[PDB]
């Protein structure tokens, strides 16, 4: 289900970061351990 | 874990 | 980065600066950022708080 990394634009495969507050906003692993978008929370979802 |  | 008051990392025991991983599911689990970089506990659904406050 097409999930694409709004830091990279890359794919996300394993844990999907997903911003809490703006609505159609996702990290791949690697963007969430850069530090981007790390004003907001997110929810931490595992990949199938 | 919390410890308080 | 800051660091979470009185969380400790339940993947290596050192105090959690920057971004605390705390698990939805379990009632008290917390990993700091190279801990869930590592991909420990990704089973459970967890909130990333970038800051304690
Ligand atoms: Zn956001
Ligand atoms: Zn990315
Ligand atoms: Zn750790
Ligand atoms: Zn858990």
């Amino acid at each position: 289900p097409n999930v694409i990394c709004d830091g990279c634009n890359g794919p996300v495969v394993g844990t999907r970061y997903k911003c809490s507050v703006c609505p159609d906003y996702d990290l791949c692993s690697v963007c969430e351990g850069k530090g981007l978008h790390r004003g907001h929370t997110k929810l931490a979802f595992p990949s199938p | 874990r919390i410890v308080p």
